[PDB]
């Protein structure tokens, strides 16, 4: 769970050394050839992103996004 | 700044926040402190019959 | 009490640095330069005699 | 249920048959009738592009909203 | 409510068929040359849609701001 | 009042007839170079208009945002 | 306060008048070189207008979001408390 | 430390003297090569600031997204009772 630095994300992946890329909201999840992992944020919305992943021949992986909760409403409003 | 009474030349007012109570009293706020800049262009005849910029 | 005030006035060392600008040679040649200049305020009394703004 | 971008790469290659698109998912109707579910990671302005140069089906529906009736109810069920 | 997709609306469009739509939200309904009405859904926002229908020529209308009332709805909510 | 199309009045901004054009959200009020009036609405976001609005000298305004006074609106969310 | 045209704004910034622009939100608080001021109003978004301000050596500014506080937002909350 | 507009950023980052730099919606803190420290508003979306930073190799990181705790949310919604 090591926070690193979005840059040197780029300097990885522009290097071709990470395969495995976890997509939800605006966190990565990151898993690079040596089964280590981090995570990191990206800072603002780019549209080079995944042409820059798609290029390097990298993969991905993404998940639905999160369904809401009830139950502090339930918990809230109901007592 | 300047304030004025019933449209008269009055006391020039001192910078900052001044505090008076007057009404009948009116204040025309702006005489800025700065250096001002203003340009010119065009295209001139000479005196050998010439046209520069 | 409200008829008095004050202004600041700094005696710090200052600068000034220009843009580029034309001049032309001896020989009939064009160059452009360059500068920064060094300045201080030396005595404290005719500065606002003279600037009379106190505005540097 | 599958990789975006496998999916990327089976559409270059002309197998899909349809583009049943609703929301932020895409079901995949190919030519051999395999279904799965992919998912869309981030905004891509391509995908649109990427699709429509390859003459497949591409078909969007109206959503379902949340029935007002039941709006009412969670609004005085308490 | 006979739908016609957005793709093979698009195409019928290439082929030059509509003479005009009124446009609302996401949906597009559309009156094309040959008298027929009917109606699509647009899959994510699309850049080159308008200037698409431009190109063609074709009519296209907006549709006047849809809004719900806020008047009713405080007190009907307070009823 | 008087309700025109976004598309027509693209072409006859494109004819050069328009002098002042006033922009709320989506409305378009409108008061062309012959003292006449109409009205039209912005279909949806548009990437290309404010270029063919400004490079003829269609003359433009922008009014500011209705914000609700505060007051107001908790005095009628007591009751 | 006198409110002026999009359109004069920027045919008069093209024109090398302008030295300050505080913007907030769509609010623009234009100062001439000519030390007078006034306000603008962008029609909407203009992908072309940051540029278009810093390409001349106009000096631009930004202004931070005003958040509601929490003690006078529960105060009002909590006012029919 | 002094607010600074944002087109003297811009010529600063220009001339590569910005080291680190961290990104919140709109709202920006820099750390300079010479220790000193600012913080800095964005005006108006801009798509090609990122690349402008990135090909002048500065650090640029992020941070977490604030989520407020719902059990905070039932507390002061509970606050009547």
């Amino acid at each position: 769970g090591r926070k690193v630095d979005y840059s040197t994300f780029l300097q990885e992946v522009n290097n071709d050394q990470v395969r495995e890329a976890r997509i939800n909201g605006r966190e990565i999840n990151v898993t690079k050839k040596d089964s280590n992992r981090y995570t990191t944020y990206i800072p603002v919305q780019d549209p080079k992103l995944l042409d820059n992943l798609l290029t390097k021949n990298v993969k991905v992986v993404g998940e639905p996004p999160e369904e809401p909760s009830l139950l502090a409403s339930i918990f809230i409003s109901w007592f | 700044g300047v304030v004025t009474r019933f449209g008269k030349f009055s006391h020039l007012v001192e910078p900052g926040l001044n505090w008076k109570p007057t009404f009948i009293d009116e204040v025309k706020p702006v005489n800025v402190e700065a250096v001002r800049e203003l340009a010119a262009s065009g295209v001139m005849l000479t005196s050998d019959e010439n046209v520069v910029r | 009490p409200f008829i008095e005030t004050v202004k600041m006035l700094d005696a710090r060392i200052q600068t000034m640095d220009n843009q580029a600008d034309r001049f032309v040679t001896k020989e009939k040649k064009d160059l452009i330069v360059d500068s920064y200049i060094k300045w201080r305020i030396s005595d404290f009394s005719r500065y606002y005699l003279a600037t009379g703004g106190g505005d540097i």
